């Protein structure tokens, strides 16, 4: 968990302590479009607001 | 406001180790590198653009484009234009992009310095203007451009401070009508005197 709460955080550029779909690019040459299917996956599932953005609570589920 | 990654780029991983920018084209002689594009660099008789691969389809929307425009010169050329256009932009004069577009262009003109909005329905060769400089300031200007309820407003952040929040108002165009659907875009274009012209971020929001 604690290299879960660390995997979080590396990708979180903008120190924000939120990931959006381009730091989520990051966090995986696979094509744009697979990577748009899995962050798009990754948005529907944990962005409860849909504000594009998800926090570690979100993401950690 | 919902953050709409596709049609977004910034660094500090910004390309891809291909030299590409995810979701992205870029044409010309723009740059792309970990933390900026540099749309068209202070060489002579340069052109560069960077455009959306796909069209957003977004009732309303806000950008939020970082730059800078460096150069020795205490003139400089040409600038920088953001683009909300149907199609993407082929290479032409109007600041590395084709002179017949439709949709609306927010004109960086360096050649003054003043900021313009230009918008055209797919059949010309200024709707509304503001005087800043936005040459060879300290910290990146910043362009936020909403467009919502049919008015397309352009703040500034003239990029004297650090406070990347300090936005003041430009222009603002009421009872506009643009393309349902469009690529977001940047271009950029030097002559004889030439700038270093770098895009840090595009950020594109949905709004609701
Ligand atoms: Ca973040
Ligand atoms: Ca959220
Ligand atoms: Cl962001």
């Amino acid at each position: 968990q604690e290299l879960q709460l660390h995997y979080f955080k590396m990708h979180d550029y903008d120190g924000n302590n939120l990931l959006d779909g381009l730091e989520l690019s990051t966090a995986i040459l696979m094509s744009e479009d697979e990577l748009i299917n899995i962050i798009d996956g990754v948005l529907r599932d944990d962005d409860k607001n849909n504000d594009g953005y998800i926090d570690y609570a979100e993401f950690a589920k | 406001r919902r953050f709409e990654y596709k049609y977004s780029f910034k660094g500090p991983h910004l390309v891809q180790s291909d030299g590409t920018v995810p979701f992205w084209a870029h044409a010309g002689n723009a740059i792309p590198s970990s933390d900026q594009i540099r749309v068209a660099p202070s060489l002579k008789s340069q052109r560069g653009s960077v455009w959306t691969k796909t069209k957003a389809a977004f009732e309303n929307w806000e950008v939020e484009v970082t730059f800078r425009v460096t150069g020795r010169g205490r003139i400089g050329a040409d600038g920088l234009a953001i683009w909300y256009a149907e199609n993407q932009g082929l290479e032409g004069p109007v600041f590395g992009s084709a002179d017949l577009w439709n949709g609306v262009g927010i004109f960086f003109d360096s050649f003054n310095p003043a900021i313009v909005i230009i918008g055209n329905n797919g059949q010309i060769h200024a709707l509304a203007s503001c005087q800043r400089d936005f040459r060879n300031k300290p910290y990146p200007v910043r362009a936020k451009i909403t467009y919502y309820q049919n008015t397309l407003t352009v703040m500034i952040n003239n990029g004297f401070t650090p406070d990347k929040n300090d936005y003041e108002f430009c222009a603002k165009v009421e009872n506009m009508i643009i393309p349902a659907q469009g690529h977001f875009g940047i271009s950029a274009a030097t002559g004889g005197l030439a700038d270093d012209h770098d895009v840090l971020s595009f950020l594109t929001f949905q709004l609701t």
